[PDB]
């Protein structure tokens, strides 16, 4: 239960716009690896799509 | 350096001010700049309908100042830029480290 890594989620539709950046899927989840940047939160998509991902768009799922 | 030229420049604004002001646009997008007291390191007001928690929310990306030669201003670890009118403008479009790309200034 969020012991050192929590979960986040796309909230919209958003698009990746370059490869650097993560697609997700309005729905889609993944982990965290840097929650210490206030940009983008490096996510790591189930598929193994790690990328960088929406900060905003995302929130930790939290208990 | 004499923003007053640019729009994102808005020093007679505060913290306060700068997150209702972009409030009022209730654009995704909405990107401002706040002048700082430090000698060189403003803040960029980066407004996106966005999050569950807190929406609207205010993303405040305070330039990270790096006091070298050149190697100054930068927010996304990727590039560095020498100035506040290449990091506003090279996120205008293309692409790069930003929650929600530039594409869309405030004014007062």
């Amino acid at each position: 239960g969020s012991p050192e890594e929590t979960l986040v989620i796309a909230l919209y539709d958003y698009q990746t716009n370059d490869p650097q950046e993560l697609a997700l899927r309005c729905d889609e989840e993944y982990y965290l690896l840097d929650s210490s940047e206030i940009h983008w939160w490096r996510v790591q998509d189930k598929n193994g799509h790690e990328g960088y991902a929406p900060s905003s768009y995302l929130v930790e799922k939290s208990p | 350096n004499n923003l007053e030229t640019y729009e994102w420049y808005n020093k007679s604004i505060s913290r306060d001010k700068a997150e209702k002001l972009l409030l009022d646009t209730g654009k995704e997008g909405a990107f401002m700049v706040r002048d700082s007291r430090t000698p060189g390191t403003y803040t960029v007001s980066v407004f996106t309908k966005a999050i569950i928690s807190e929406n609207p929310c205010i993303k405040h990306y305070h330039i990270k100042e790096t006091n070298d030669s050149p190697k100054r201003y930068y927010v996304a670890e990727k590039y560095v830029f020498d100035s506040i009118p290449l990091l506003i403008q090279y996120h205008q479009y293309n692409g790069g480290g930003l929650v929600t790309r530039l594409r869309y200034p405030v004014c007062g």
